[PDB]
RNA sequence: CCCAUAGUAGGCCUAAAAGCAGCCACCAAUUAAGAAAGCGUUCAAGCUCAACACCCACUAAAAAAUCCCAAACAUAUA
C-alpha cells in the first residue's frame, strides 16, 4: 500500500477514509463521553 | 558539458530551469540542469545566474535563457533531448 | 516520429510513428530481416526494403534504433550506398542550403558501384595475365546472397 | 540465444540494500535532491554546514535503489530518482536551516521527499517550514 | 590559486623553495614572510607549520594556517629527530597507542587537516597508518 | 604530411579519417602529427 | 576508549581473511584491481 | 563488477633475472654430431617444444638461422623492457655453433621451437607487447605465446582436424598413393602431412 | 562520455625531488581515488588514466625505361 500523496497542487485537501471515521464517532458521542476524553487529554498534555 | 565549457556563457546573463519532478517527461530538462550547473561552465563568467524553480503543479517542462541583448531563448524540453537542447543553446550563444 | 520546430521558442511534437506488419512469418527472429526470411534475398535494387532503414535525407539509421543484425546492418549500409550512386533514391537527396544551387555536372549512369567515384584512380597500367588489376563490381558483403545461376557472382571485372 | 545463466548478487549489492532500509526507517525526514556537479571544495563545505545542523548526506546507485522501492509502500518516489540524486536524511524534520542554506545556491533544486511517513513536495516543504 | 607548503614557522623567510613561484605570480615576499611571524609567536616555535594559501587576482593575501604535520608529531612522540631509512624491518622509535590517541585528539580541529569526521577512530586509523609508513611501531 | 604504412595516433586530439580512398591522421593541435596512408 | 584496544596491527587484513558482505572487503578488491590495471598499463 | 585478482606470491625469481650474454663464436670448434643428410631448418622441431619453468615464450612458426645480431636484438630489447624483480627470462636456444664461410656462427631453429622463455609475477598481456616486438624482428615467423594460448592453439588445430567437412585430406591421399601422388611428393611429406613446405610452416592446414 | 577531495611535500639520499632522479614500506578518511599507470615542471605548479555516480555502446604498402594490353560481363535452373 502506497501513500499516493500530493495528487495536485490545487487539490482541495483530500482526506483518507481512516481520518474521517473518528470525526463522525466524536460527533455522535455524547458530552459525557467527550468530558472523560477531554480530561484524559488534559492529563496527557496541557 | 566539455563543449559548453569551451564555448563560454558570455552573452547570456540569466538561465532558469523549471520542471515537475513527479512528471515522467522531465528527465531531459534535469540532464540539461546537470550540464549547465557545473564549475566548468559556470566559472566562465559570474555575470550568469542559474536559477532552478522546481514545481509540483502539473505543467510542461521549460527552460528560459536571458541574453544581454534583445535575444530571448525559451524551449520546452517535454519532447526535446538534452543533447539537442545543449546544441541549440550553444548555437544561440554563438549569435 | 519526433519533429523539432523553432518559431525564439523550440518545441518537440510526435507524429504518426509507423508500425510493423501484424504477423511476421518467422517469429523468434533476432534481426528485423531475419524475421521476414530476407537474409540472403535482397540486393541494391530492393529499394522498398532499403528505404525503411534510411533517414529522409539519405543517411543510414543506427543499428540500435532499427535492431538490425550487425552483419545485416553492414549489408544494408553498402546496398544503400549503391542505391544512391545508381540514382534509385531521388527523394533522399542531401540537405542543400536554399542559397546553394548545384552546378551542372556530366551525368554517367552507373550501378553496382562499390567505391565513391571521386576516390578511385584510373587503371593506367593493368598487369600481365597472371597478375591482373581488376575493376571491382558489387560488394563482397553480398557474396553470401542466394545464386540461382550455376556460375557464382563475378565480383571482379 | 539460450537463457542467460543468472548470477548471484555480488555481496556489495546485499550490503547496499541493508543500508538503505536502515537509514530510511530510522530517519523520519528524507529529502530527494538532485546531486549537482559542485566542486569538491564547495561540496565539502556545504556538507559541513549540513553536519553542523545535524543533516546527513547519502547517495545510492539507482541500479539497487529502484528494485528496493519498486515493491514497497514508497513507490511514489520512483520518478524522483532519475539521473544524479542524493538523500538528505535526519531523525528530526529540521527543514528551515537546510532551506535557508540552499537559498544561497539557487541552482540546487529540492525535488521532494518524505516526512513522518508521508510524501511531500518542495511547495509542501516550504509550507511545513513556515 | 591554492598553494600548499610546509614552511617552518621559526624561519620567517622561505627563501629558495617559495622564491621562484611567488616571483612568477608577482607578490610581495616580504609581506608574506612577515605574516608568518604573528602565527609563529602565537603558538609554540621551532615546529613546521603546513599552510594552504589562497591567491586572488587583486593580489590580496589570504593565509590559512593548518596544524603541524603528522610526521613531526609522530617523531616527537617517538623522540626521534630523524626518520628510519629502511621504513621496513628497522624501527627507529616506539610509540604507545595512548600517545597516538592524544595527538589525534589535539590534531583533528582544523579544516586544513580535513578530517572533520565525528568518530576519532577514523583519525587514529590514519595516524597509525602514517606511523607504519615511518619507522614507528605501536604497543598496547 | 608524412607517408606511413601503419598509422598511429600520436596524441588525444589526433583523429583518423578515410579520404580520397586512403586513411589519414589529422591533428589540429599538433600539425606535425599529420599522416597519410601509403 | 575501549575500541582503542580493538584495532588491527602490522599486517593488513588479507582479502581471504577479511569477511565478504563487508565495506572493507570490496575496498581491498577494488584496490587490488587498480594495482592490476596499473601493472598491466606499464608497457602501454 | 569487480573480479578477483590472481596471486603470484608462490612464484620465485632466480638470482639472474636477465638474459645472459651470448658469445659470437664458440671458444673451441666442434664437429657435427647430428647426421649430415638431415636439414636442421626443415620440418617440425623435435626439441624444446614445451614450457620449462616458464609461463610465457616466443614460439617459432618457421625454420631459420640466428646470428649473433639476432641474439643481441633479443637480449637488449627484452632486458630494457623487463622489470627485473617481477619477471625473469631464460634462453631456450644454444649459442651460435654452425659456421658459415664465404666466418660467422649461426644457430638453427625449426618450427615449433621456443626461442626464449619468460616467467614471474606477471600476466601475458604485460610481456606480450615487447615479446611480439622481438618476434617480428626475428628472421622466421614467430609469435608470443603463453601456456594457455599455446594449448588453445593446439586444441583448435585438433578441433579443425576433427571438424573438417572435406572428405579428402593430404594425409589420406599421400599414404594411400591415391593418384600416384607420391611421384610429386617428398618421402618427408608422409610425416609432414602437407603442413610443412621447406622451412615454412602452414598452421591453417589440416 | 562523466569526473577527481584529502592524512602529507609517505619516509631516506639529495640545493629540493614534493606521485612521476634513485631505495624501502605500500597503509589510510569520506560513499568513492594507485603513497600514482602515462605526459609535464631545476624542484613546484599542471593535463590525463584507473576510482564514485550517470547508463551509454564499443567494436593495413609500392616503383623503370618504344605503347595499356583480348573484347567484355556481378542476376534463367551442372
Ligand atoms: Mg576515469
Ligand atoms: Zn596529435
Amino acid at each position: 500500500e502506497a501513500l499516493a500523496g500530493a495528487p495536485l497542487d490545487n487539490a482541495p485537501k483530500e482526506y483518507p477514509p481512516k481520518i474521517q471515521q473518528l470525526v463522525q464517532d466524536i460527533a455522535s458521542l455524547t458530552l459525557l463521553e467527550i468530558s472523560d476524553l477531554n480530561e484524559l487529554l488534559k492529563k496527557t498534555l496541557k | 558539458a566539455a563543449a559548453l565549457a569551451r564555448l563560454g556563457l558570455r552573452p547570456v546573463k540569466q538561465v532558469r530551469v523549471q520542471f515537475c519532478p513527479f512528471e515522467k517527461n522531465v528527465e531531459s530538462t534535469r540532464t540539461f540542469l546537470q550540464t549547465v550547473s557545473s564549475e566548468k561552465v559556470r566559472s566562465t563568467n559570474l555575470n550568469c545566474s542559474v536559477i532552478a524553480d522546481v514545481r509540483h503543479d502539473g505543467s510542461e517542462p521549460c527552460v528560459d535563457v536571458l541574453f544581454g541583448d534583445g535575444h530571448r531563448l525559451i524551449m520546452r524540453g517535454a519532447h526535446l533531448t538534452a543533447l539537442e537542447m545543449l546544441t541549440a543553446f550553444a548555437s544561440h550563444i554563438r549569435a | 516520429f519526433r519533429e523539432v520546430v523553432e518559431t525564439t521558442i523550440i518545441e518537440g511534437r510526435i507524429t504518426a510513428t509507423p508500425k510493423e506488419s501484424p504477423n511476421p512469418p518467422n517469429p523468434s527472429g533476432q534481426c528485423p530481416i531475419c524475421r521476414w526470411n530476407l537474409k540472403h534475398k535482397y540486393n541494391y535494387d530492393d529499394v522498398l526494403l532499403l528505404s525503411q532503414f534510411i533517414r529522409p535525407h539519405g543517411g543510414m539509421l543506427p543499428r540500435k534504433i532499427t535492431g538490425l543484425c550487425q552483419e545485416e546492418h553492414r549489408k544494408i549500409e553498402e546496398c544503400v550506398k549503391m542505391a544512391h550512386r545508381a540514382g534509385l533514391l531521388p527523394n533522399h537527396r542531401p540537405r542543400l542550403p536554399e542559397g546553394v544551387v548545384p552546378k551542372s555536372k556530366p551525368q554517367l549512369n552507373r550501378y553496382l558501384t562499390r567505391w565513391a567515384p571521386g576516390s578511385v584512380k584510373p587503371i593506367y597500367k593493368k598487369g600481365p595475365r597472371w597478375n591482373r588489376v581488376r575493376m571491382p563490381v558489387g560488394s563482397p558483403l553480398l557474396r553470401d546472397n542466394v545464386c540461382y545461376s550455376r556460375t557464382p557472382w563475378k565480383l571482379y571485372h | 540465444s539460450p537463457p542467460s545463466p543468472p548470477q548471484e548478487e555480488i555481496g556489495l549489492i546485499r550490503l547496499l540494500r541493508r543500508e538503505i532500509a536502515a537509514v530510511f526507517q530510522d530517519n523520519r525526514m528524507i529529502a530527494v535532491c538532485q546531486n549537482v556537479a559542485l566542486s569538491a571544495e564547495d561540496k565539502l563545505l556545504m556538507r559541513h554546514q549540513l553536519r553542523k545542523h545535524k543533516i546527513l548526506m547519502k547517495v545510492f546507485p539507482n541500479q539497487v535503489l529502484k528494485p528496493f522501492l519498486e515493491d514497497s509502500k514508497y513507490q511514489n518516489l520512483l520518478p524522483l530518482f532519475v539521473g544524479h540524486n542524493m538523500l538528505l536524511v535526519s531523525e528530526e524534520p529540521k527543514v528551515k536551516e537546510m532551506v535557508r542554506i540552499l537559498r544561497t545556491v539557487p541552482f540546487l533544486p529540492l525535488l521532494g521527499g518524505c516526512i513522518d511517513d508521508t510524501i511531500l513536495s518542495r511547495q509542501g516543504f516550504i509550507n511545513y517550514s513556515k | 590559486g591554492v598553494i600548499r607548503a610546509i614552511v617552518r614557522a621559526g624561519l620567517a623567510m622561505p627563501g629558495p623553495p617559495l622564491g621562484p613561484v611567488l616571483g612568477q605570480r608577482g607578490v610581495s615576499i616580504n609581506q608574506f614572510c612577515k605574516e608568518f611571524n604573528e602565527r609563529t609567536k602565537d603558538i609554540k616555535e621551532g615546529i613546521p607549520l603546513p599552510t594552504k594559501i589562497l591567491v586572488k587576482p587583486d593580489r590580496t593575501f589570504e593565509i590559512k594556517i593548518g596544524q603541524p604535520t603528522v610526521s613531526y608529531f609522530l617523531k616527537a612522540a617517538a623522540g626521534i629527530e630523524k626518520g628510519a631509512r629502511q621504513t621496513g624491518k628497522e624501527v627507529a622509535g616506539l610509540v604507545t597507542l595512548k600517545h597516538v590517541y592524544e595527538i589525534a585528539r589535539i590534531k583533528a580541529q582544523d579544516e586544513a587537516f580535513a578530517l572533520q569526521d565525528v568518530p576519532l577512530s577514523s583519525v587514529v586509523r590514519s595516524i597509525i597508518g602514517s606511523a607504519r609508513s615511518l619507522g614507528i611501531r605501536v604497543v598496547k | 604530411f608524412k607517408n606511413k604504412t601503419v598509422l598511429k595516433k600520436r596524441c588525444k586530439d589526433c583523429y583518423l579519417v578515410k579520404r580520397r580512398g586512403r586513411w589519414y591522421v589529422y591533428c589540429k593541435t599538433h600539425p606535425r602529427h599529420k599522416q597519410r596512408q601509403m | 576508549p575501549e575500541w582503542l584496544f580493538e584495532m588491527n596491527l602490522g599486517p593488513p587484513k588479507t582479502l581471504e581473511e577479511l569477511d565478504p558482505e563487508s565495506r572493507e572487503y570490496w575496498r581491498r578488491l577494488r584496490k587490488q584491481n587498480i594495482w592490476r590495471h596499473n601493472r598491466l598499463s606499464k608497457n602501454k | 563488477t569487480l573480479l578477483p585478482v590472481p596471486s603470484f606470491e608462490d612464484v620465485s625469481i632466480p638470482e639472474k633475472p636477465k638474459l645472459r650474454f651470448i658469445e659470437r663464436a664458440p671458444l673451441v670448434p666442434k664437429v657435427r654430431r647430428e647426421p649430415k643428410n638431415l636439414s636442421d631448418i626443415r620440418g617440425p622441431s623435435t626439441e624444446a617444444t614445451e614450457f620449462t619453468e616458464g609461463n610465457f615464450a616466443i614460439l617459432a612458426l618457421g625454420g631459420g638461422y640466428l646470428h649473433w645480431g639476432h641474439f643481441e636484438m633479443m637480449r637488449l630489447t627484452i632486458n630494457r623492457s623487463m622489470d627485473p624483480k617481477n619477471m625473469f627470462a631464460i634462453w631456450r636456444v644454444p649459442a651460435p655453433f654452425k659456421p658459415i664461410t664465404r666466418d660467422h656462427y649461426v644457430t638453427p631453429v625449426k618450427a615449433g621451437r621456443l626461442v626464449v622463455e619468460m616467467g614471474g609475477r606477471c600476466e601475458f598481456e604485460e610481456v606480450q607487447g615487447f615479446l611480439d616486438q622481438v618476434a617480428h624482428k626475428l628472421p622466421f615467423a614467430a609469435k608470443a605465446v603463453s601456456r594457455g594460448t599455446l594449448e588453445k592453439m593446439r586444441k583448435d588445430q585438433e578441433e579443425r582436424e576433427r571438424n573438417n567437412q572435406n572428405p579428402w585430406t593430404f594425409e589420406r591421399i599421400a599414404t594411400a598413393n591415391m593418384l600416384g601422388i607420391r611421384k610429386v611428393l617428398s618421402p618427408y611429406d608422409l610425416t609432414h602431412k602437407g603442413k610443412y613446405w621447406g622451412k615454412f610452416y602452414m598452421p591453417k592446414r589440416v
